[PDB]
């Protein structure tokens, strides 16, 4: 599908995620896409909890939404 | 008082900083002190002599290195032209020879020792050394810098530019 | 050769270039054997040991050697006497 | 898992807190010692290793031989206020001569 | 006879002479000295910290407290910059 | 570019000096004496303004209006008067039961100015009318709350003194937004501020529990009623624990710069990393008021104790701007000689992000 | 405050008994500015010892007991403050 992927600074990204991806792999594809490191960002969906080692269809997370990607520290 | 035309038009001046007030061991290892410990001793000031001249504040006795000269070094091919952009622009004779074959030009690209004068009465002589395989002239000195005072060398020149210092001594020309 | 005074300037800068110790080792080890013997019998010495005790010696001793080369300056002459010895050893609070 | 890589320092710092815990120092101490005192001991070591370096290139010998250390220590001056009264083995001195006592003529 | 296993500050500072020149070999004696000398520091600081803590009545080492001691012992603007350091390495510890 | 690297000295035309901040890049500066006196300061220009006599009681705060022709002060004796930038005298005169925190003017609307009343709701008093109109608040209403506008002023949010803090319109005042803030590990924390920014509608904010902590003022209207805490970074001091007072955001929209007490440690961060890059060096003995960079260049300004210390990157030209053809650089390379050696009748007429708070239209050559 | 004043605070006849006291007739009038200047560099470090051991003390006074350990910090003891 597609999200979107909220910042701190206020830019908006769109990126594609498939209904059988694993979130750990859509972090990589970041990683790999902007170069932002998978230790510097975690997910939030309207101010919910979202962790890294699981995958969206375990949230069932609708399209087209926005996740708050509260920014993080290296390490 | 913009009705009568004073004289004195013509300047070809380039460095345009001439005020009124002017209100001033192994050999290899010391070129720390070329580029760290060489910017406070000498003050840019207007000189009595000729022209802008390196007061001084501070004080350094004989036998003290104390500044390295870095220019624009060329092969003596480029002097005819050189000379001819000086006649044209109004450079003066800054065709600083280190030796017959390469000359330090500092019409283009110069180091702050560009503002010394010349006089037969100096108070410091050259030397040069060769530190890493590369020929570097540093200015050791013979007596003490006083506070207020004007670094000079004597160009060495055997005996039409004048040399206007007052000096007694002064031959009133680069001889 | 001739001219005094000069050979000793090369002397002492060739020596200060150099970084060497300066006292031949069995002669010191003897001296360290017999001084040891004073306060015990049948010590064996390490002989890294003993190196180590040598070097000291020297720091302590040219450090002597260059405070009483200041004192003769204070005195208007150049060449060191014992009663200047006598006088870094009072002065610099070790006596 | 490590524990340097935590702040990004070289220096070990579960090897100083084992040795400052068994070291009777005191009987209790806290979490950012450790840490603190390795971070201090690197400033101080490239301190000291920047000049050792300085030196080695200065006579364009790759090996730091002691004289090199010697050298760079003394002639700066902080160090020399706070290493007073330490020597070095095999260390040699700096050269110096004094003023007075240097001929010339004519 | 039977081997044994001794500890020293050598592989860490060589790993910093490498992280600062990567062109330049290094002594074993030199190697012994730097090893002496981080010794030498870090008893000294410890012990000062220590008799500090001693003498507030203290019988705990905080931090603070050795960020005293190393502004007692460290002159100038050395102790200046080591401090800022120390805290630096502290601040980017925590958070992790 | 960079964060200060120069240090410069202080200036004080006056001997006190309560409050500074910039208007919108740093034109001037609004000293707030402790006599009951509004002093006007030049920025960049190193001069004086206007000094005007507002009353007896001295003053605590500072700010400008939207146009630029008014001087609100938070008064210490409940003086909510809005005197003049121009003639200096007042414009409006009104009084409120509770004195006042934080006053700011919307940059979209001024005539709803900024109030921070303690134990009571928030209150914009609308300079056309002199009318009052409370912000409404949830809970308890005797807080010391503080409310502030975002970067547009189109929404204003309100801290609170148990926990909660609380999103409305500034003028439709729909208060259908709250947030609880964490509650630690066993006990909860209150909120002493919020500070924001001109870029990125980041928001710092400063509580209780000795913690600074970092949110962003669009997580809270997309969550809803309430949701989870989530911050970025918690920074904080974790080798003397210095209590937090003022502290500003960047004139960048990347860094984060805190401010002590009386320690004279001003510490910096940026948003990227939230590592430390850079600490000041500030000679013991003075508190601190406040603080606030130029919000376009970077440098730091901090007002304390009647004094002011900045902490700058003087510049002067080099010597080899003489001529573009013409340099004064040192090289040892033989030079690199050159290798390549209309009729018209028009006449000549042509002469972080900017908002509106300009036009203060003072200034007195003599 | 920073004033030049107080600095010539020890006058000439205190520094005469001083002498007398260490046990020297012929004193040069040039003695006095590098005795100043000499006990000056000395107080300092000390001072400034004893102002960070009672600033870490979390106290803005200082005690003489403080001032004894800095004093045995350098290496010059005091006896008779506990
Ligand atoms: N006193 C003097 N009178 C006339 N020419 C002088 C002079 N001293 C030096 N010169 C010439 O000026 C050349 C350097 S340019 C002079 C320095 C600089 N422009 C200044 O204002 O002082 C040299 O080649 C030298 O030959
Ligand atoms: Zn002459």
């Amino acid at each position: 599908m597609q999200i979107f992927v909220k910042t701190l600074t206020g830019k908006t990204i769109t990126l594609e995620v498939e209904p059988s991806d694993t979130i750990e792999n859509v972090k990589a594809k970041i990683q790999d896409k902007e170069g932002i490191p998978p230790d510097q960002q975690r997910l939030i969906f309207a101010g919910k909890q979202l962790e890294d080692g699981r995958t969206l269809s375990d949230y069932n997370i609708q399209k087209e939404s926005t996740l708050h990607l509260v920014l993080r520290l290296r390490g | 008082a913009r009705a009568e035309v004073h004289l004195r038009k013509s300047a070809f001046d380039m460095f345009n900083f001439l005020a009124s007030k002017h209100r001033q061991l192994p050999m290899p290892m010391r070129f720390r002190h070329l580029k760290k410990t060489s910017k406070e001793a000498v003050g840019v000031y207007r000189s009595p002599i000729h022209g802008r001249g390196l007061f001084c504040k501070r004080n350094i006795d004989a036998g003290e290195m104390v500044i390295e000269y870095a220019g624009n070094v060329i092969r003596s091919i480029q002097t005819d032209k050189r000379e001819k952009y000086y006649d044209s622009k109004g450079i003066g004779c800054y065709m600083f020879r280190i030796d017959d074959s390469e000359v330090v030009d500092a019409t283009m690209h110069g180091n702050a020792a560009r503002f010394i004068n010349h006089s037969c009465e100096p108070n410091c002589y050259s030397r040069v050394i060769n530190i890493d395989g590369q020929k570097h002239i540093v200015i050791f000195a013979m007596r003490k810098i006083y506070r207020g005072e004007e670094l000079t060398y004597d160009y060495k020149f055997p005996i039409k530019l004048p040399c206007n210092c007052g000096a007694k001594k002064c031959r009133k020309f680069l001889n | 050769r001739y001219r005094p005074g000069t050979v000793a300037l090369r002397e002492i800068r060739r020596y200060q270039k150099s970084t060497e110790l300066l006292i031949r080792k069995l002669p010191f080890q003897r001296l360290v054997r017999e001084i040891a013997q004073d306060f015990k019998t049948d010590l064996r010495f390490q002989s890294s040991a003993v190196l180590a005790l040598q070097e000291a010696s020297e720091a302590y001793l040219v450090a002597l050697f260059e405070d009483t080369n200041l004192c003769a300056i204070h005195a208007k002459r150049v060449t060191i006497l014992p009663k200047d010895i006598q006088l870094a050893r009072r002065i610099r609070g070790e006596r | 898992k490590t524990r340097s890589s935590r702040a990004g320092l070289q220096f070990p710092v579960g090897r100083v807190h084992r040795l400052l815990r068994k070291g009777n120092y005191a009987e209790r101490v806290g979490a950012g010692a450790p840490v603190y005192l390795a971070a201090v001991l690197e400033y101080l070591t490239a301190e000291i290793l920047e000049l050792a370096g300085n030196a080695a290139r200065d006579n364009k010998k790759t090996r730091i031989i002691p004289r090199h250390l010697q050298l760079a220590v003394r002639n700066d001056e902080e160090l020399n206020k706070l290493l007073g009264r330490v020597t070095i083995a095999q260390g040699g001195v700096l050269p110096n001569i004094q003023s007075v006592l240097l001929p010339k003529k004519t | 006879r039977r081997k044994t296993r001794k500890e020293s500050y050598a592989i860490y500072v060589y790993k910093v002479l490498k992280q600062v020149h990567p062109d330049t070999g290094i002594s074993s004696k030199a190697m012994s000295i730097m090893n002496s000398f981080v010794n030498d520091v870090f008893e000294r600081i410890a012990g000062e910290a220590s008799r500090l803590a001693h003498y507030n009545k203290r019988s705990t080492i905080t931090s603070r407290e050795i960020q005293t001691a190393v502004r007692l012992l460290l002159p100038g603007e050395l102790a200046k910059h080591a401090v800022s350091e120390g805290t630096k390495a502290v601040t980017c510890y925590t958070s992790a | 570019q960079n964060y200060p690297e120069e240090a410069d000295g202080t200036l004080d035309c006056i001997s006190m000096a309560l409050t500074c901040t910039f208007n919108r890049w740093g034109t001037l500066l609004a000293v707030g004496c402790n006599d009951g006196r509004i002093v006007i300061w030049d920025f960049l220009t190193r001069g004086i303004a206007k000094i005007i006599s507002a009353h007896i009681h001295p003053v605590c705060s500072l700010c400008w209006s939207r146009d630029g022709h008014k001087l609100v002060s938070a008064s210490t004796d409940n003086i909510v008067s809005q005197w003049d930038v121009l003639s200096g005298d007042c414009d409006q005169r009104f009084r409120f039961p509770s004195p006042i925190l934080k006053v700011q003017y919307h940059p979209r609307d001024q005539n709803k100015v900024l109030v921070c009343p303690m134990k009571s709701a928030p209150v914009m008093l609308t300079l056309s009318d002199s009318k009052h109109v409370v912000l409404p608040v949830d809970d308890d209403s005797d807080l010391n709350v503080v409310a502030s506008f975002d970067r547009r002023g189109e929404y204003i949010y309100t801290g609170n003194a148990k926990g909660k803090i609380l999103v409305l319109k500034t003028d439709s005042q729909d208060l259908v937004a709250s947030f609880r803030v964490t509650t630690g590990t066993s006990n909860t924390t209150a909120i002493k501020s919020i500070e924001f920014a001109r870029k990125g509608s980041c928001f710092l904010i400063n509580t209780a529990d000795r913690i600074i902590r970092v949110y962003d003022g669009r997580e809270i209207l997309t969550c809803g009623r309430d949701g989870e805490p989530e911050p970025m970074q918690k920074l904080q001091d974790l080798v003397n624990r210095t209590p937090w007072k003022k502290c500003c955001f960047s004139g960048d929209g990347e860094y984060i710069v805190a401010g002590s007490a009386r320690q004279h440690a001003l510490y910096i961060w940026e948003k990227s990393i939230g590592n430390l890059v850079k600490i000041l060096h500030g000679t013991r003995g003075e508190l601190l008021l406040d603080v606030a960079w130029h919000p376009v260049r970077p440098i730091i300004a901090s007002i304390s104790s009647g004094v002011v210390s900045i902490w700058a990157q003087n510049q002067v030209e080099n010597w080899s701007a003489f001529a573009p053809d013409f340099k004064e650089l040192d090289e040892n390379v033989e030079y690199e000689e050159r290798e390549s050696e209309e009729d018209e009748e028009v006449d000549v007429t042509s002469v972080d992000e900017e908002l509106e708070d300009s036009k203060a239209l003072l200034y007195l050559p003599i | 405050k920073v004033l030049r004043d107080n600095i010539q605070g020890i006058t000439k006849p205190a520094i005469r008994r001083l002498a007398r006291r260490g046990g020297v007739k012929r004193i040069s009038g040039l003695i006095y500015e590098e005795t100043r200047g000499v006990l000056k560099v000395f107080l300092e470090n000390v001072i400034r010892d004893a102002v960070t051991y009672t600033e870490h003390a979390k106290r803005k006074t200082v005690t003489a007991m403080d001032v004894v350990y800095a004093l045995k910090r350098q290496g010059r003891t005091l006896y008779g403050f506990g």
